[PDB]
């Protein structure tokens, strides 16, 4: 921990096929498990973030 | 659309059918495209469709009965398409709601229909019933089926 800047690792995510696998895999896991994109967090650095527990996929995310 | 029998279905009924059916589908279509654009998969909008129990049984209604009956296709298409995470259907079969006074609705024969063992409703009771469908318990079912 220490250096955690907006857009960190996003230069290497434009170019690299191998980075893209890592971020896209992680972002899809976080979306289906905890109902947020880690990429949104890293790219946009929002101040607030509401998860919603609506629907079949939302009840599953709420159990997590 | 009043005293429009099948002989007389023209422009008003074809426009009414657009208000009451095709542009309802286009408005749920639009909220699906906006929710998907932003990857919102876990905050569905419960659509509350006003259904009728009386499809064709009075006549003179123009294309009202065709409008109302064709929304019952949304209870099947919710399983069969790709918009169930964006949208939930809660069809309310709304029954006899009394209006203001005498002329409004068919207020003069309400008393007589109630004698059969049927119940009619004030507008404030019918409002209550439909706000029932937005309680957290029947929001929870809608999201299952």
């Amino acid at each position: 921990q220490g250096s955690q800047e907006q857009g960190m690792g996003m230069d290497l995510y434009k170019t690299s096929k191998a980075a893209q696998d890592v971020w896209n895999r992680a972002d899809n896991h976080f979306k289906d498990t905890y109902g947020f994109s880690i990429l949104d967090i890293v790219i946009n650095n929002p101040v607030n973030l509401t998860i919603h527990f609506g629907g079949e996929k939302g009840k599953r995310i709420r159990e997590n | 659309e009043q005293g429009i029998e099948l002989e007389h279905i023209d422009s008003k009924s074809e426009f009414a059918h657009r208000i009451m059916l095709t542009n309802i589908l286009r408005m749920m279509g639009c909220v699906k495209k906006q929710k998907s654009a932003r990857g919102i998969e876990t905050r569905p909008a419960q659509v509350i469709l006003p259904m009728s129990p009386n499809h064709g049984t009075f006549g003179g209604d123009g294309m009202y009965s065709e409008s109302k009956l064709s929304l019952e296709t949304l209870f099947n298409r919710w399983h069969s398409e790709s918009w169930a995470n964006q949208l939930t259907v809660c069809g309310a079969i709304i029954g006899w709601t009394r209006g203001t006074g005498l002329m409004s609705a068919n207020n003069i024969i309400a008393e007589g229909i109630e004698k059969m063992g049927v119940r009619t409703f004030s507008q404030k009771e019918m409002a209550f019933n439909l706000l029932g469908l937005l309680t957290p318990e029947v929001v929870e079912l809608c999201q299952k089926s």
